Order: C-alpha cells, then structure tokens, then sequence
C-alpha cells in the first residue's frame, strides 16, 4: 500500500549530495524515499534540507482525498516519470495561476498539470504557503531542519507511462474532433481554441485529460479505456533481503543467465533453473503490483497514452449580448380593394397575421408578400378602423392601424331576404317596377286558370269511380236482406213442425 | 367615445369626503352584471354621486371571444442523445475479486468517471463479466469486471415548452379602464378570476360549448423558431414511455444542459448491451417533432379550426366556421378604487348634426353631435331607447355616439345632460336594413359572436310603395288603380293575335 522498495528513510545530514546512480532498480528505489522533491528543491530553489521526514511516499496528501491510483503503488507519478528522463517540468511562470482546491497551510511545495505541460511550486528556507496561496509566509515552526511528508501537496489523479507515437495526420484530426464537443470553451489559460471574438474571467473547471506529446494535450469527456497487463520483457524492480536492490551487473545477467530463483510469475517467463543449493539467493524477487498499461478507444482509432489524468483547471466561457430586436416592418402600408383589406410587407415575407375589422376578426393566408385578406362579405359598410397585429420571419412582431372608404348605403343584392324591407335604394332605383311587372303578369295569368275550372270543374271526370264504390257499397248494404230472410224461413218451419203438439 | 349597455352601477353605498381644494372624493365596494356585448363594442359602469352633479365611467370592451385552453401545469423538454462510457480491469489488484463485492452498486467505486462534472447528467453505474485471459489481455484465467456509465446530452440546443390540459373553455380578451385615466389589456377565462389591478376585479361567465372530439391533448411550443402543434402528453411527474415528457425538466437554466438535480427521467431509455471488452449503447427515445398525432399551425380538429394567435398568455386559439353564438356575462368586483368629483357645475349646451346607419343591426346607427362645454364632466344622452355616455372635453368639439333604433324614421326627442344643464335635443333622419353577413370562401373567422339579431324579418307597408309611388292618402289610391288599369288592356288586346301562335302546331303548316 505505498512501500515499494524499502520502507522510509531517516537522514543525517544537514545538506547532503544524493549521487545520481545508473541502476534503474535503483532508482526505482529512490523515488520510494522521497528524493525526487528534494533534488528539485536543492537543484533550482536554493534550498537547504530533506523532505519527507520518517514518511515515505504513501503518505503524501492528495488533494481528491478518497481517489483511485493511490491505492497500489505502480503508478508512475509525474515527477517520478520526468526523473526517469522523459520531458523536463517547466519552471515556475508568473502567468499561471493557482487553483482554488484544497487548504495550502502547513505545505512546502505543490504541483500542477497544465496544458502545455506540468508547473511546481514551493518556496525558500524558513518560509510557508498562507491559508491562500499568493506569498510565502516566514514561520517558526520550519526552523527544526525538518520537513514530514505531509507537507508536499499532488494535485490531481495521474498515471504515466512510456508511448508508442504516431504520425501527426491521426493526431490533428483528433484535435478537431474534440473542439466540436464544447462550443463554449474559448481561451484556456491564454491558447487560443476557438475564435469568440470575446473573452470571460476565467473559473475553475474539472476535466479529465490525455496527453500524447506533440502539442497542448487533448481535453477528454467520453472516452472507453482498457487495461493491459503484458509484461513483456522488462516490468519487474526487486531486490534482496535486507541490503536493497543487487547490483547492476547481476540485473543484466540474471534475464539471460541460468538458474535465478525468483516467483513463479518471473520463473515461468525469464528461463529459471532449479537445483539443489541454500539460503543464497541472487536477488528473489516478483512482479510489482500495478494494474497494468492504459489505452483509449475515442471512435475507432486507438492510441496509448504519454500521461493521463483527471484533475482541475482554469478557462474561460463564451458571452454573447444577443439582445438588440428590431422593431416592426419597414414602410409597410394598408390599402383597400374590395370588401377586404390587402397587407403590404417589405422587410420580409408574411408568416402569420390576424386583421381586426369593425365587428369581426379574420387571419392571412401567409407565405407570400402582398397577401390578400378578405373579410365576410354584406357587412363592410361606413368607415372603419383596421387594426393588425403579426408577426414575420427572423423574429419580428409588427402592429399597423389605418382605414379606407367603404359604401355607405350599397348593398347591390340581386334577389334575397335583403331588399323586401328595402325598395328605397335597392342598388338599382328602377328596379322595383321589374318585380311589380312580372308579379301582377304573374297574378292575372295565375287566375284566368281558376275561371276555367270554375266553369268546367275537372272533378266530374272522377265523379264516375265514386258512383263505382257506391254501388258496390249499396249491393253490400242489399246483400243482408237475404240472410234474415232463409235463416228465419228455417227457423219458422222448424218451430212449426214442433208446435204440433 | 361610446358607452352601451348601461346598468347605473350601485349607489348608496360610496362614503363621501372633503379636503384639498375641492375634489370630493370617494371610496366605493359593490358588485355588477354587465353584458358580454358583441366584440368591437363596450359596457361601461356609469357612477353617481348623491351630492355632487359629475360622474365617472369605467367601460369594459372585448376584441377577441376566442377558445383558448386552460394550462394544469407547465415544464421544459429537451432534446436528448445517448452516451456511454466503460472501463475493464483484470482480477490482479486488491479492489476488485469477483463482480460487485456488495449486494447492490454503491458510488461509483472508481475515480475518472464521467459523473463528477458538470455537464454529464443523469447516469446509472453498471458492472458486468467479460471476457478475460491470455486472448484478451489479463493475466488471471477468470471473467474479467466491466464497469460502465451511460447518460444523455444536448447537443445544439433546441427547447420545446409544454403545458398539459384538457379544458378547452371560452376565453376573451379585455382592455380595462380606470375611471381617471387607465388603460390595461388582459384576457379573462370562464370560471376564474383576473387578479386585482387597482382594485376590479372582472370575471366572465360563457356556456360551456363543447368541442367534438378532444382527448389529453397538449399545446408544445418551441422556443427558437417559434413553431406550435398540439401533440399528446402526460401529466406533470411521471413519465410514461411512449409519448412527449421522458426527459421532464421544470427549468429553462438547467433544460438545454441537462443536470443531476432538478428534474426527473425514467430508466429502460439508454439501454446498454455488453461486448467482449467494451459497451456501445443505442438510444431507445423518440423525438417530439414524430409522435403521434402530431399537428402543425393550421389544423381543422373537429369543428373549429385551431389557428395561431399572438397574444401574451395562452398563444393558441380555437375558432368556428360561420358565426356561432355564446351566451356569457362579465361580473365586475370592484373593493377600494377611488373617483374624484369636480362638485362644481359648468356650462352645457348642443345640439346633433345627422344620424346615419342601420335599422336593427349588428351596430346600431351613429348619431353625430357638437358641444361646447368649459369642464371636463361625463355627459348622460339618454332616450326612449337605449342610453349612451361619453367623455366631452374643454372647449367646443364633436362626438359620436351609437343609438339602436327600430323603425324607418327617426323623430324623438333626447334629454342631454353633462354635469347639472340638462337641457333639450332633437334627432332627424333616415336609415336602411342590412341583413346578418353570409359566409364567403377564403375568410377564416377567429371570433364567437355573442349576439345575432332574429326574429323580426318580415316585409312592411306603407315603405313598400314610398319609392314606387307618390305620397299621399289619396295618391296611393290613385297609384293602384292607375296601375291596375295600366297592362289591363294590353293583355287582353294581344288575345286576337293569341290564336295566330296558338293554333300553328293544331291547323295546316
Ligand atoms: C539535479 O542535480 C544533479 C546533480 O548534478 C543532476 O544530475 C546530473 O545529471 C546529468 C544528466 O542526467 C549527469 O550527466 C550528471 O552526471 C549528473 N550529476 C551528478 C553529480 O551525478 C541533475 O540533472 C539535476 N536535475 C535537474 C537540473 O533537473
Ligand atoms: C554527509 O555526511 C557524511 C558523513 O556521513 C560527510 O562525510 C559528508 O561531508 C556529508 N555531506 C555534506 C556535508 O555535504
Ligand atoms: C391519433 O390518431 C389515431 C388515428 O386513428 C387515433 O386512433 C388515436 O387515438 C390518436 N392518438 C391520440 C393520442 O389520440
Ligand atoms: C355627418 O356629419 C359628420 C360630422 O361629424 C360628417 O363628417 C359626415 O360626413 C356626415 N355624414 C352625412 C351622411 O351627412
Ligand atoms: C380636462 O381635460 C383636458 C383634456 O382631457 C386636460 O388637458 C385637463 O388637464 C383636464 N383638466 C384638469 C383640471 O385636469
């Protein structure tokens, strides 16, 4: 859970060397004691003493608190991969600011990831970060000589790694295809992203990113991730029991030499011998934990990645003052043809309007420009008072008012309900005698057929088929007086044959 | 400058005052029953003051009787895709052993995950078995874990508003009027109140005409483009799977970027099926733009034809076909307003200059007079028939007004009166009848005319004949029998030639 190597150093000297050693297991070694923060301090910072006071490396804060890539200890941390000799961390710059994350009183020295690469910061002897973060402070307390582990301050969660590059044709189209995921984002601690034509005070942001080494890294949202464990040929550091790591020489002979004892993971691949010998062991080791090596998936093409990590960061958003309207129309103007009124438009075509008459209310056709409005037809009389209200295309609303001359006293209807109560005007003044002419032409030929009738009454053609049913109603009514007559002649006989007696 | 439908509001019930040079003052609560009226006209609520000889108005006028909806509640739905992201591990670590070591997910259980931003949503963690082994890249000959995390986003940026209700009842649109000099527009729905402006409160009663056919319809409106359907939808909360509101969301500043809290979303719509190594995962949702039933701005539902109307509350508007009537009635409530009266009288004389219109009708006739008045009071032109009111101004000037007469001719007599000269007028002229309007192709009307003239449609006398003959008791007489005898003898002299067209077809060709 963070003892690598060995456990945690103790030290004596006030200002000691730290020579730089070859061995890779040693190094590896190294970093386990908390070196690479002093070499970086006595190297630029002028500073004088050792960090991580009895506390190893897995005591070091982190500012996530409960995150992953803590827990095991194969993880390469940054400044472990640049003392393993990748790119160099870019010295402190007045430019980049500092991130509003966790308290900073009580630490020495913190770093950060940023886009063009990774920052550090810290101070000289004597002096502390304030409960903010601008100056450095001179305390009492950092005057014993010694600094304990806590004191150095990582910010964010990082694993990085050695990668395989790629051409930079498979690279830009990448670049491109991220900047369409956030169109807000503009300016990112002063490189330009997009064009905005306007910036914003920038605001602390977390995101996740993938580094790969041929510009300023590449922002992440949705990614697949898969990890790999291969261990091919070289991804185990050991050492021996007690003194520490073996020496060089018996590193580079022990992958191709004879029998090496060691872990069945390592026996199994390296070439292991067995045999009858004792307790001298030529460095025994096994396989370190880590999960593995990370690749991503973005849509289709994959790639493994220099560095990846998810931390904070400092950018800008896009601000726009889109509110400046229009008005209504241009010069429109309302004219009067025929029992409706007719919009004119301008600016634009007609989406939807809605003309208000005197009495009633009516919508327009739309789509076109000179739209045609046309109202219920009989009552557009007098003088009226033609109110619109619409709306066009590109966001518009427009209000109009305005009138016309209509007929006053026309009504010009040629035969229904609407001139019998009106034979004053009645459109055509001599029109009345029309009706007058006809309708008494009408009466006179409508009763010079009654006289006929009455004269010769066309009834007396039926008043033969009547005499008809009569009759046979009258033979119905004679037909009874011959059942009285028979039934009572029997009944008379036989009473007599039997009043004999 | 017109009034119609008079009602003399309630007096008794005003407590006076005095101070500040002149200008009584007054304070009054009651309540009134002022008809609907046709739209284009205006009932007003003509006030008194027992003491003082001025009066105040305060007239209620209707433009649009539309059928506009009611409005339950009201949400945001955004447009969602689908996104999903996954991890694999191997069984070599300390965190994971087999599967989820938990009965049930907790957390997340790793760190990077797309869940601790901001924009990434709603999201439901997932763990599974994959493959694993030397074919596959672990170094343990056992099913490796799987975790992943699917979500939704808003790409563009399209926002559509949402307001279920079936209620479809009669509404109205109304230009209120403070006596002094106010002027506010508002629209009234058929059962509820329109909150206290300066005191009134008006309410409108309708008939509650019901539509053909209208389910759980609901009006969606987008927010950029501005184009309105009617498409089904759920109540506010649950969603259902199926139709517009799986992505209920309350705000318009959490709507376009959809977050963690403030609104609800269902499970079973961003379904993800597992492959050997990762999680590709595809979107079970439907657009709102294809539903079901999904209508446009013109639509022709039933019987009324559902247009758009521009308006500030309620932007969607039915209408029916020819004229259609509603048989409603405002009720004004009216607690606190306050009216100040002149109490001094003032000069008032005129007379009317000509009367022009129709005979009953749709509108009346208008009446045009001219004053000269030094007040700014409220004159009170009444009459055998109906009475009207106006506002006459300092000065002299003229005014028109609208008098509903009945017969052919007009001859009565008026008592004017504006602050305390009543006095005497006269009226003179002549008016036609013009019938309801008929219905004619290409007008769609947007209107529920609340009154139609019937009843009264039959032919007369004594102007049957004023422009066909003279005028005079005995010039009828001699009219008719002039022409009676004139075609008498014309008819009956063309009987010899009768016969030379008669019997061609019945004797030799
Ligand atoms: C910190 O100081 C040490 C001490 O010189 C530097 O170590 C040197 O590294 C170079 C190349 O890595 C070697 O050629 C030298 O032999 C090393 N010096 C010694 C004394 O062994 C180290 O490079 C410095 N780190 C910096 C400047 O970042
Ligand atoms: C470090 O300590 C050793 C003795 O342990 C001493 O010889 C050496 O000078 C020290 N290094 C210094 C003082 O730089
Ligand atoms: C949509 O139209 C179909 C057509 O028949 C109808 O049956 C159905 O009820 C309509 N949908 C709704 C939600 O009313
Ligand atoms: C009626 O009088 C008014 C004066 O206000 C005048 O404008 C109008 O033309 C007159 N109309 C007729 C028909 O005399
Ligand atoms: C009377 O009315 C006119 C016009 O409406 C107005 O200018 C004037 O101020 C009014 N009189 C008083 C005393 O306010």
């Amino acid at each position: 859970s963070g003892p690598i190597i060995c456990a945690g150093p103790i030290h004596s000297n006030k200002s000691a060397n730290i020579p730089h050693l070859l061995g890779y297991s040693e190094k590896i070694c190294q970093i386990d004691r908390l070196i690479h923060v002093s070499s970086w301090l006595r190297n630029h910072s002028q500073f004088q003493g050792y960090v991580g006071q009895r506390g190893g490396r897995s005591q070091v804060s982190y500012y996530p608190a409960e995150n992953s890539y803590s827990r095991w200890s194969g993880l390469l941390s940054p400044c472990d991969a640049d003392w393993l000799g990748m790119l160099v961390v870019k010295k402190a710059k007045g430019s980049d600011m500092i991130v509003p994350g966790p308290s900073y009183k009580g630490k020495v020295f913190f770093e950060r990831p940023t886009f063009d690469g990774y920052v550090g910061w810290g101070c000289s002897s004597g002096k502390s970060r304030t409960e903010s973060g601008e100056l450095c402070s001179s305390d009492s307390g950092t005057s014993s000589g010694l600094l304990p582990s806590d004191r150095v301050l990582w910010i964010g969660d990082v694993a990085c790694q050695p990668m395989t590059p790629i051409p930079e044709e498979t690279f830009l189209e990448l670049k491109s295809f991220s900047q369409s995921e956030f169109p807000d984002i503009c300016k990112i601690d002063g490189v330009v992203f997009n064009q905005c034509e306007g910036e914003s005070l920038p605001q602390p942001f977390d995101v996740a990113w993938m580094d790969v080494g041929h510009s300023h890294k590449i922002i992440m949202r949705e990614h697949k991730t898969k990890w790999v464990q291969e261990s091919s040929s070289k991804d185990f550091v050991c050492y021996k029991a007690g003194t520490g790591p073996c020496s060089e020489s018996e590193e580079k002979t022990c992958k191709t030499s004879g029998s090496c004892r060691g872990d069945m993971q390592f026996c199994k691949v390296a070439g292991c011998e067995h045999g009858e010998e004792a307790s001298e062991a030529k460095c025994r080791c096994s396989l370190v934990h880590k999960p593995g090596e990370v690749v991503v998936s973005y849509g289709g093409m994959r790639v493994r990645p220099k560095c990846y990590g998810f931390s904070r960061m400092m950018a800008t958003l896009e601000v726009n003052p889109p509110e400046q309207r229009t008005g209504q129309c241009t010069g429109c103007h309302l004219e009067c043809i025929n029992g409706g009124v007719r919009l004119i438009t301008l600016t634009s075509e007609l989406k939807s309007a809605t003309v208000c008459a005197s009495h009633f209310c009516s919508s327009a056709t739309s789509g076109k420009k000179s739209t045609e409005i046309q109202f219920h037809s009989g009552s557009l009389v007098g003088r009226t008072a033609i109110h619109v209200k619409g709306a066009l295309v590109d966001g518009t609303e427009f209000t109009f008012e305005g009138s016309c001359m209509f007929p006053d006293g026309c009504d010009a209807v040629d035969c229904t309900f609407c001139r019998e109560f009106l034979k004053n005007p009645q459109c055509y003044p001599a029109k009345k005698w029309l009706f007058i002419i006809i309708v008494i032409l009408l009466g006179y030929a409508g009763l010079m057929l009654l006289t006929n009738v009455l004269k010769a009454i066309g009834i007396w053609g039926s008043w033969v088929i009547a005499p008809v049913k009569l009759i046979f109603a009258i033979i119905k009514k004679l037909m009874r007086t011959v059942s009285c007559l028979m039934g009572k002649l029997m009944d008379r006989g036989r009473q007599v044959i039997h009043e004999e007696i | 400058e017109s009034c119609d439908e008079m009602v003399h509001a309630d007096s008794k019930l005003v407590s006076c005052r005095q101070g500040s040079g002149n200008m009584k003052e007054c304070v009054t609560t009651g309540r009134a029953l002022l008809p609907a009226v046709n739209p284009g006209q205006e009932a007003c609520l003509h006030f008194t003051a027992p003491g003082s000889p001025d009066s105040k108005c305060l007239k209620i006028k209707v433009k649009r009787i539309n059928l506009k909806c009611k409005k339950s509640s009201s949400y945001f739905v955004p447009d969602a895709r689908s996104r999903c992201t996954s991890v694999r591990r191997c069984r070599w670590a300390g965190d994971c052993q087999s599967g989820c070591p938990p009965h049930s997910t907790s957390n997340s259980f790793s760190d990077d995950w797309a869940g601790k931003m901001d924009r990434a949503g709603l999201g439901f963690s997932g763990c599974s078995d994959g493959c694993g082994g030397a074919a596959c890249g672990c170094f343990n000959a056992a099913p490796s874990c799987i975790f992943w995390r699917k979500w939704v986003e808003n790409p563009h940026g399209i926002i559509w508003k949402v307001s279920p209700c079936a209620a479809w009842v009669p509404s109205a649109v109304i230009e209120l009027t403070m006596p002094s000099g106010e002027v506010r527009t508002f629209h009234p729905m058929s059962g509820i109140p329109t909150q206290v402006f300066k005191g009134v409160s008006v309410t409108y009663l309708g008939s509650d005409m019901e539509v053909s056919g209208l389910t759980d319809l609901c009006e969606i409106e987008e927010l950029k483009s501005k184009k309105l359907a009617l498409a089904p939808c759920n109540q506010a909360g649950m969603g259902v799977v199926g139709k517009v509101g799986e992505i209920q969301c309350s705000s318009e500043e959490s709507a376009r970027t959809i977050k963690k809290d403030g609104c609800i979303w269902n499970a079973d719509l961003v379904g993800i099926e597992l492959r050997v190594d990762d999680a590709v995962c595809y979107s079970k949702i439907t657009s709102v733009e294809a539903v079901a039933n999904y209508s446009a701005i013109p639509t022709t539902i039933g019987g009324l034809r559902f247009e758009r109307s521009h308006d500030s509350l309620g932007k969607i508007s039915g209408s029916p076909l020819d004229i259609t009537a509603i048989r409603g009635s405002f009720s004004v409530n009216y607690r606190g307003l306050r009216l100040s009266l002149s109490e001094i009288t003032a000069t008032c004389t005129g007379e009317v200059t000509n009367v022009s219109g129709c005979y009953s009708c749709m509108t009346g006739a208008k009446v045009s007079i001219k004053l000269h008045s030094s007040k700014n009071s409220t004159a009170h032109v009444r009459c055998k028939g109906d009475e009207t009111a106006f506002s006459v101004l300092e000065g002299v000037h003229s005014y028109t007004v609208s008098l509903s007469f009945d017969h052919a001719v007009v001859d009565e007599q008026c008592q004017l009166n504006c602050g305390g000269h009543e006095s005497q007028v006269t009226l003179k002229g002549n008016l036609i009848f013009l019938d309801v309007p008929k219905f004619v192709d290409g007008s769609y009307m947007q209107t529920y005319h609340s009154s139609v003239p019937t009843g009264a449609n039959i032919p007369s006398p004594t102007d049957w004949l004023n422009a066909l003959f003279g005028n005079g008791l005995s010039r009828w007489i001699l009219g008719v029998i002039g022409v009676l005898l004139g075609g008498l003898a014309l008819f009956f002299l063309i009987m010899s030639l009768f016969k030379l067209g008669t019997k061609q077809v019945f004797r030799s060709r």
